[PDB]
């Protein structure tokens, strides 16, 4: 059933909502923090001195 | 003295006897 | 001399540094028992200093800072080595 | 109270839908120290060398 006894405002709302209802929330990918790469502190690391080896 | 403590707290914002925030409130460890 | 472009264009490279923080697991952690620590005091905030103010930094900021703090009383040069003391 | 279910197909921990507050609205922490709150007894010196004396002999 359907007529032009609604308005289209009233029906454009009405078919909006009933998309956005049923809608199923996605992730962007966005706003994204850093990854931590962590590295092994300075004193478990060779000293920074370094010559030739014979 | 001894009592004054029953008698300053009196003079408290609380509600209904709880000391709740009045709005919400974000706290963030720099 | 602070120039307002080089504040602006170091401002991403402190942001990067104040993020990348969390590499050093031992450091970030001294900072973190450093924050716990002393809670009623900016003593106890991190020393890369909070993310969201680092784009507040203004060249005016550096260079009172600068003014205020790099007095001489508070200046100590040190020398080691193959150095004439004269 | 949030919304709908949401699945393990959302690989993020935190979907990009939720609504993350502004640096504004956070409170700030009162940096500074503030005065104690101490009653008479204890405000006392002598008390606090009997606790301190009580602390370091016998506790």
């Amino acid at each position: 059933r359907d007529t032009s006894k609604y308005d289209p405002a009233l029906l454009e709302s009405v078919k909006n909502e009933l998309k956005q209802s049923a809608a199923l929330p996605a992730d962007n990918g966005a706003n994204k923090t850093k990854k931590s790469k962590p590295i092994l502190p300075d004193w478990l690391q060779p000293k920074f001195g370094k010559a030739f080896q014979a | 003295g001894v009592l004054s403590e029953y008698n300053q707290r009196l003079s408290k914002k609380l509600h209904k006897g709880h000391l709740v925030e009045d709005k919400p409130t974000f706290f963030v460890t720099s | 001399v602070f120039n307002k472009q080089q504040v602006e264009a170091e401002k991403e490279a402190v942001y990067n540094n104040a993020l990348s923080a969390q590499n050093d697991q031992q450091g970030l952690l001294l900072e973190n028992i450093h924050f716990t620590a002393y809670r009623d005091h900016y003593f106890g905030q991190p020393t890369h200093g909070i993310r969201e103010n680092l784009h507040n930094i203004t060249d005016e900021v550096v260079k009172n800072f600068v003014k205020t703090n790099y007095v001489g009383s508070n200046f100590v040069v040190a020398a080691a080595g193959n150095v004439n003391s004269q | 109270v949030y919304g709908k279910l949401i699945f393990n197909n959302i690989k993020e921990y935190t979907p990009s839908w939720i609504k993350t507050i502004p640096y504004s609205q956070v409170t700030k922490p009162i940096l500074r120290k503030q005065p104690q709150i101490v009653g008479k007894i204890n405000a006392d010196p002598k008390v606090k060398k009997f606790w301190v004396f009580l602390r370091e002999n016998v506790q």
